[PDB]
């Protein structure tokens, strides 16, 4: 039948969790962002639509930092992304009081990998409706 | 409720015209035995602020570990980290003196004397005290467990109320650090020769000193002295 796309967790006849698709549009039409990784380094940078001559320059801030190396940029639901950075945040300064050295990047990445899965595994939550690219230096 | 096993000892502080000057050794006692001889005891959190704290040297790692990451959490989301709303001294005290008043509270404290030295952003000179009991107070001078009975008196005579403060200059002031700390070695059992002093002023920044000696020292007396009483050879 249908109404296979109505709850967060339910897989449709052809596998496919179509909340996340949903969720997908939803970055889709936000701003475009991008990142290009350099000889020794990564670059971020983002589109800010000036919706009116009352918008403030250079004060709405779009990237974020975690800890002290890693830069991370986001398209579409910008509280959604903000809520990611905040966990990224946290799961950064767990690691650093466990093992003293801060968190590698790969380490970071599935760390923010884990916690944007979790949000597909029940229908009591909503997928994330952003596309965050990150990165930074770290030990190689 | 815990005891103190790695312990430093006196933090001495002062104010001058400019700015303030912070120091404290680099010992790590171990009871009676003075174990560790590589311990900075001085935390410098910015350009603007140096945080000397004596006692469980356990208990200051962890308040440097908190320290570090009130910089890292202060930078996240804020574009003038590095200005107008950079960490101020006042800030990072009474964050700390929060903390061991807290602690206190739940009766497992953090075994503790932490002086805040810094100038804040208008130019003012900051100086406050914070212990394990969460006792906090402000004075021209500032000294941590066995500098507060022998360093003050010494640097009293420098600046003895708050009008002394314009008047006494860097190099006043360092002599009279620097002195108390020669006294301090004469008389503290738990002392080192080798310390460390930070000198936080509002036009030349920021200026850290390692590895101190005290110099100077008279012993040639001592030739002079033999027995206890009535004994001549």
């Amino acid at each position: 039948g249908t109404g296979y796309d109505l709850s967060n967790s339910v897989f449709s006849p052809d596998g496919r969790n179509f909340q996340v698709e949903y969720a997908v549009k939803a970055v889709e039409n936000g701003t475009t962002s991008i990142g290009i990784k350099c000889n020794d380094g990564v670059v971020f940078a983002v589109e800010k639509l000036i919706t009116s001559k009352l918008l403030v320059p250079q004060k709405n801030v779009k990237i974020q930092v975690v800890d002290r190396h890693i830069g991370c940029v986001y398209s579409g639901l910008i509280p959604d992304g903000r809520h990611l950075v905040n966990r990224g945040r946290e799961e950064a300064a767990s690691f650093k009081k466990l093992y003293k050295t801060p968190i590698p990047i790969p380490a970071f990445a599935d760390r923010l990998g884990q916690y944007v899965q979790a949000h597909t595994l029940y229908n009591s939550v909503r997928p994330f409706g952003v596309s965050t690219i990150f990165g930074g230096v770290d030990k190689n | 409720t815990q005891q103190p096993i790695v312990t430093g000892t006196s933090v001495i502080s002062m104010k001058y015209d400019n700015g303030v000057i912070i120091a404290a050794d680099n010992l790590g006692s171990y009871g009676s035995l003075l174990r560790f001889n590589g311990v900075e005891r001085l935390i410098p959190v910015g350009d603007n602020t140096v945080v000397g704290i004596s006692g469980d040297i356990s208990d200051m790692q962890h308040i440097e570990r908190l320290l570090k990451d009130l910089v890292t959490e202060n930078a996240y989301d804020n574009p003038l980290a590095d200005a107008e709303e950079a960490l101020e001294p006042s800030y990072i005290f009474e964050y700390l003196a929060t903390v061991m008043y807290q602690r206190r509270s739940k009766m497992n404290p953090l075994w503790n004397a932490i002086i805040v030295a810094g100038v804040q952003s208008n130019g003012d000179q900051f100086l406050r005290y914070v212990n394990l009991l969460g006792v906090t107070y402000s004075s021209p001078t500032l000294a941590t467990g066995f500098g507060a009975h022998m360093a003050n008196p010494l640097l009293r005579k420098v600046v003895d109320r708050e009008s002394d403060i314009p008047k006494t200059t860097v190099q006043v002031a360092e002599e009279a650090i620097v002195n108390a700390m020669r006294v301090l070695y004469y008389r503290d059992a738990r002392s080192s020769r080798n310390f460390s002093l930070a000198i936080i002023d509002k036009n030349t920044g920021l200026t850290f000193k390692k590895n101190l000696q005290v110099e100077n020292m008279k012993w040639d007396f001592a030739k002079d002295i033999k027995g206890y009483g009535t004994q001549k050879i």
